């Protein structure tokens, strides 16, 4: 599922780029971070970096790191295919993960499939044609007490419904971002009846202690 | 208490993270080396 | 002795499950964090060490650990070469939102169990991998500890005793085995992702040959109350054996599906009906019931409705008990579509070392996939026995285990709607 | 034939289709199968007489 | 001449005595008649290694993909 | 003083501290089949081949990276030492495509081998076998990426000798791909010494390609020339 | 099931269904099949010298 380098344009190295050294003076702050005499373990947060300057990564970014850390850049390209942080055809800025495995399919994940997918019009996997816009469906994400999720980029979108979804990314074309915390009520994982948790606003060390 | 004593995160831009990294830069244990600064030295 | 665990205020543990007076090192204090610690911690790693072994405390993370025994595999003398605690701040076995509830709330007790784990064995410093999919709440912990340095109460010299000890926080990239034990240590260590073997254990080995040690979210945010609080009194709740306080993370199909805490041992219909919701319609109207999440095998109404929740109660029953993640499912949902939806998890999370984990849930993706279909005859059901019985035990990590263990349940319980679901489609082929 | 395919070769749609019948197939007629050591004798009734093979 | 095949005059050319020792070798050789040039035996030295010596913090062997 | 007692089936012999059971078993004679071991080459665990079975073990063991305590007793003619051989040797055979006719080392293979003299015979897993698009590591060295067995052999090699580290896995699970990233061609030093060490027909000769078949060809001892080694 | 005249099929609308992959010479008992393949001008592997001596050959 091209995992070897197809030299497309807006790539086929050196494809023009630089950094920030500003972003520099990060890298000297993750790497003093880290003990010396094993320096290679920066390449994931530098990498983070890389993705967070621009926005899908492309080869000229890890080549720099593989410069700069003194790896060989294969076991930068290791890390790059490894994960599903660090994707590498060309995505936009709002990046729809839709998770689903065990209670999110459980908790009708094909009604919120099927609104995501008649509300953007391309299939799952692709893009919109034109930028800004990439849909794909994900593993556990951790809203395993909520509906299926949506998480745009480094923002959560829990129990949702498929008016709520039609709202949400009208509101999202138009520019808008609601909150990013759940929906229908309970601000946090709660029980959203009458506080079957603890109700006496707690004390401390007046009850049980030991050896103070 | 009928309100979400967070949403101090509601407000996060990008670079939130890295910037604290970075704010946090000082009075810091020094990381031992030993010897080398890379296996490949 | 308790009547097997009926867990009542005032007698808690740790609080903010849920929205709580504030977050803050000062409703920290309210609470109840940095109360006399320094006398905990100048004090002997053998003390601690007893009071975890005296107290009882369970080795959480989903396996079964013992804790004691294992912290005190971590005394060997401080040589060149520094000690680490790694906390592993991830969620796999989906079903779980065990720690993302923690780290969330409450970010200073975690840093007072990090702090009483690094004086407690002889470590040197914590290194914290949180997933990567947690930005919020890892930011979160990084204004924590901007909160906690321009206080400076940790750090060079912490606790004004000269001790220092440093907390480096790193997230994650997205993998179920970057929440393994091993594989962990080597997403730290900057390597491609990808675990160790077994017999070097981290006792000699760990982080980058550091000897480290592996601890999990639930027994650090445990740990320091462990001391402080009642000592064999934490014992005595819940089952003698295995004691202890812990979440419940009951999703699936319940009236607002959440988590809550509770003690060790409990009736399973207690804990669905009596603390979270219940089951939409009706207790009889359930298909099935899993305990564990992932890594556990299934439990029928029979079994569910009267056996208490324990690990050597469920092992003797035939299944884990992972990280609290107890879900149901309802009669309308295709429960064998449901465990091909987590063999197709397996595949689109696992490493390539090992060939059987490869190889075999490769095959149980195919296979389920006709299951779902209902392709073969009962031929091929007992050759998914002969393959999951294969499987286990013969991997590095887990997640072969872990891939066996629902195929297992699926075939030690749910046989005849298999077999009519075969001769469905037989029929519907012809 | 007997049931080992380390002692006859398969036959054709096992050998089309799947992959030990092709390996059995090809260091069956490459080698053959391996013997165990041992000096043996038998005899049969043919209509000569005693034939015997050693 | 016709195919190109390896037509030889060597009867002695596809031979393979097949022996266990060394010294029944030299036996046979001066039994039979002929002269004969020796190889030694050169077993595999064993050498100590190890995953726990593969990993280290203060020695170079490092993997670094594994 | 360093001198370990272990049992190979009841037979006793004296073992160094860090050595294997593998060096003890050739020790005393036996071979355990084994893939991502060589004799001469780094030690990891990956191939999975090479388990075997201890008296009062209830945890089956890879016996080429064990770190051999006092005392032990080792079963190599066991009841679940061959069903463990036997499920892995399944294993391995699915995703490995029918060509061993059009292999090259089809005299000299060892998933062969090991599959008559440790494998099952009536195969499962009726439909599926995924293959992998190649790409030329050079010009002197032919390369199907199909026929690895994924066994990192290769890498662990040009990791510590080699030293031009352009070799590592790409991908998870079923669809990881060994080799090149960046479609970069492998021109260096004992570029040819690959095809020695691919266990498998996969990176085989390029000139040496379709000329020959080995049980064909008679053997004599030769030294290197255009060197001073020899 | 009578064996004559040793011919040789082609494909279906094809081209050559030998390989050389030598199992006739492996399994041929007098030896009568002599096979140095070649691989061809396009690079799949073909033969070049294939004999069977019929003087030799046993049926
Ligand atoms: C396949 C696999 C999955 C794991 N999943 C988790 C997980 O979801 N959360 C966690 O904290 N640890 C997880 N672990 C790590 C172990 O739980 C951890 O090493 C152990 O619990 C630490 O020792 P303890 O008993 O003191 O907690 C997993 C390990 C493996 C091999
Ligand atoms: S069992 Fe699979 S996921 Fe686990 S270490 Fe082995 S190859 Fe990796
Ligand atoms: S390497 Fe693979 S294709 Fe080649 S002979 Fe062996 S099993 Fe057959
Ligand atoms: S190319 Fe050969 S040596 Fe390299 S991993 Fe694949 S099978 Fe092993
Ligand atoms: S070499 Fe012989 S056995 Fe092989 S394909 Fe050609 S004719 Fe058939
Ligand atoms: S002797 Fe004739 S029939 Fe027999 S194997 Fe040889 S070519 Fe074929
Ligand atoms: S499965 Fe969707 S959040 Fe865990
Ligand atoms: S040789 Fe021990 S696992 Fe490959």
């Amino acid at each position: 599922a091209l995992f070897v380098h197809r030299d497309t344009p807006k790539n086929n190295p050196e494809t023009p780029f630089d950094f920030t050294p500003e972003n520099y003076k990060r890298i000297e702050a993750i790497v003093k971070n880290y003990p010396e005499g094993h320096k290679a373990a920066a390449v994931l947060p530098v990498l983070d970096l890389a993705q967070r300057q621009n926005g899908w990564l492309p080869i000229s970014a890890m080549n720099k790191v593989a410069e700069i850390l003194q790896v060989p850049p294969m076991r930068v390209y290791e890390v790059a295919t490894f994960y599903t942080m660090y994707n590498r055809k060309p995505v936009g800025k709002y990046h729809i993960q839709v998770c689903t495995t065990t209670p999110c399919m459980l908790r009708n994940s094909d009604s919120i499939l099927e609104a995501i997918q008649k509300k953007l019009g391309i299939k799952v996997g692709e893009t919109t044609p034109d930028k800004l816009f990439t849909l794909i469906e994900v593993e556990c994400l951790g809203a395993c007490v909520n509906a299926p999720m949506v998480q745009i980029n480094d923002n959560y979108y829990e129990d949702l419904t498929p008016k709520d979804i039609e709202e949400i990314i009208d509101e999202l074309k138009a520019g808008k971002i609601p909150k990013p915390g759940p929906r229908s009520g309970r601000f946090s994982c709660e029980p959203a009846g009458g506080l079957t948790s603890l109700t006496e606003p707690p004390k401390g060390p007046g009850f049980g202690v030991q050896a103070g | 208490n009928t309100t979400y004593k967070n949403l101090q995160h509601h407000d996060y831009s990008t670079y939130t993270f890295l910037d604290l990294n970075l704010d946090l830069s000082k009075f810091r244990m020094p990381q031992p080396s030993s010897g080398r600064e890379s296996p490949r030295h | 002795k308790t009547s097997f665990g009926s867990l009542k205020d005032e007698d808690r543990i740790f609080t903010n499950l849920y929205g709580r007076h504030d977050w803050r090192l000062k409703g920290a204090q309210s609470r109840g964090d940095w109360y006399k610690t320094k006398e905990i911690l100048l004090k002997g790693p053998d003390w601690i060490l007893g009071e975890v072994k005296t107290s009882g405390l369970r080795g959480r993370g989903g396996a079964g650990f013992p804790t004691g025994l294992k912290w005190s595999f971590m005394n060997k003398p401080s040589d060149g070469r520094p000690k680490y605690l790694v906390v592993n701040a991830d969620e796999g076995e989906p079903g779980t939102c065990k720690d993302r509830e923690i780290i969330r709330h409450d970010p200073h007790k975690l840093v007072e169990g990090c702090l009483v784990g690094g004086r407690a064995m002889g470590a040197r410093a914590a290194y914290i991998y949180i997933r990567g999919e947690f930005y919020n709440e890892a930011s979160n912990l990084q204004v924590a500890i901007r909160e906690a340095y321009e206080a400076g109460l940790i750090g060079k010299n912490a606790c004004g005793s000269g001790y220092d000890f440093d907390v480096f926080v790193v997230r994650g990239a997205g993998a179920y085995i970057c929440g393994e034990e091993t594989a962990l240590i080597e997403s730290i260590e900057g390597k491609q992702g990808k675990p160790r073997l077994k017999p070097p254990f981290p006792a000699d080995v760990g982080v980058f040959g550091c000897p480290t040690t592996v601890a999990n979210v639930e027994t650090v945010a445990v740990s320091p109350t462990i001391c402080r609080r009642g000592g064999a009194w934490f014992a005595s709740f819940g089952r003698e054996r295995n004691s202890g306080t812990k979440l419940f993370n009951i999703s699936g199909h319940v009236n607002n599906p959440c988590t809550v805490e509770e003690e060790m041992s409990v009736p399973l219909k207690e804990l669905i009906e009596k603390h979270a919701g219940g089951v939409t319609g009706g207790w009889d109207n359930l298909l099935a019931v899993i305990p564990g999440g992932s890594s556990t095998p299934l439990i029928p109404k029979s079994v569910c409705e009267t056996v208490l929740m324990d690990f050597d109660a469920l092992i003797q029953a035939q299944t884990g008990l992972g990280t609290a993640a107890v879900i149901v499912m309802d009669r309308s949902t295709d429960i064998v579509k449901a465990i091909a939806r987590l063999i197709e998890f397996y595949k689109h999370e696992s490493c390539g070392q090992c060939t059987p984990c490869r190889e075999g849930v490769d095959w149980m993706n195919k296979v389920m996939a006709r299951f779902v279909r209902g392709d073969a005859r009962p031929a091929e059901i007992d050759s998914l026995w002969e393959i999951s019985k294969q499987i286990e035990g013969h991997t590095i990590c887990a997640l072969g285990d872990g891939a066996a263990w629902p195929v297992q349940g699926l075939i030690r319980h749910f046989r005849p709607e298999l077999e009519e679901r075969m001769q469905r489609f037989a029929q519907q082929h012809q | 034939k007997v049931d080992d395919a380390k002692v006859s070769p398969p036959k054709r749609a096992e050998m089309k289709t799947s992959m030990e019948s092709l390996i059995h197939h090809f260091k069956l007629y490459t080698e053959g199968y391996q013997v165990p050591p041992g000096a043996t004798y038998t005899a049969i009734e043919a209509p000569k007489g005693e034939f015997g093979v050693y | 001449p016709l195919m190109g095949w390896a037509s030889t005059a060597d009867p002695l050319s596809n031979l393979v005595l097949t022996f266990s020792t060394k010294e029944d070798a030299i036996a046979f050789a001066e039994k039979n008649g002929w002269s004969y040039d020796v190889e030694e035996r050169k077993v595999p030295k064993p050498k100590s290694k190890s995953y726990g010596a593969n990993f280290s913090w203060n020695k170079r062997t490092r993997v670094s993909t594994k | 003083s360093n001198l370990i007692e272990v049992f190979v089936d009841g037979q006793s012999v004296m073992v160094e501290p860090g050595t294997t059971v593998l060096q003890a078993c050739e020790k005393v004679g036996m071979q355990i089949p084994r893939f991502c071991y060589h004799e001469r080459l780094s030690v990891a665990g990956n191939c999975r081949m090479c388990l075997v079975e201890i008296e009062k073990a209830p945890k089956v063991v890879a016996a080429c990276a064990m770190p051999v305590m006092k005392g032990w007793n080792i079963l190599t003619n066991s009841e679940k030492t061959k069903k463990a051989r036997e499920g892995v040797m399944e294993f391995l055979l699915a995703n490995h495509p029918l060509d061993c006719p059009i292999c090259d080392q089809g005299g000299e293979c060892d998933l062969q081998d090991q599959s008559m003299m440790f494998g099952s015979d009536r195969s499962r897993f009726l439909e599926g076998k995924r293959a992998v698009e190649d790409k030329n590591i050079g010009p002197l060295v032919k390369t199907i990426m199909t026929r690895c067995i994924q066994c990192t052999r290769c890498i662990r090699f040009a990791s510590e000798i080699a030293g031009v580290d352009d070799l590592g896995t790409t991908g998870r699970g079923n669809d990881m791909q060994v080799g090149t990233y960046i479609e970069k061609m492998f021109m260096s030093e004992l570029s040819g010494n690959i095809i020695d060490i691919c266990p498998v027909g996969a990176l085989t000769s390029k000139p040496y390609a379709f000329t020959a078949r080995p049980w064909e060809t008679r053997k004599t001892e030769s030294i290197d020339v255009m060197d001073a080694v020899g | 099931r009578f064996r004559g005249e040793h011919a040789l099929r082609r494909y279906p609308s094809g081209e050559e269904r030998c390989i050389a992959c030598k199992l006739c010479e492996a399994v041929c008992p007098a030896q009568a099949i002599t096979i140095e393949a070649e691989p061809r001008a396009d690079g799949s592997r073909r033969t070049t010298r294939y004999d069977i001596d019929m003087t030799k050959c046993i049926y």
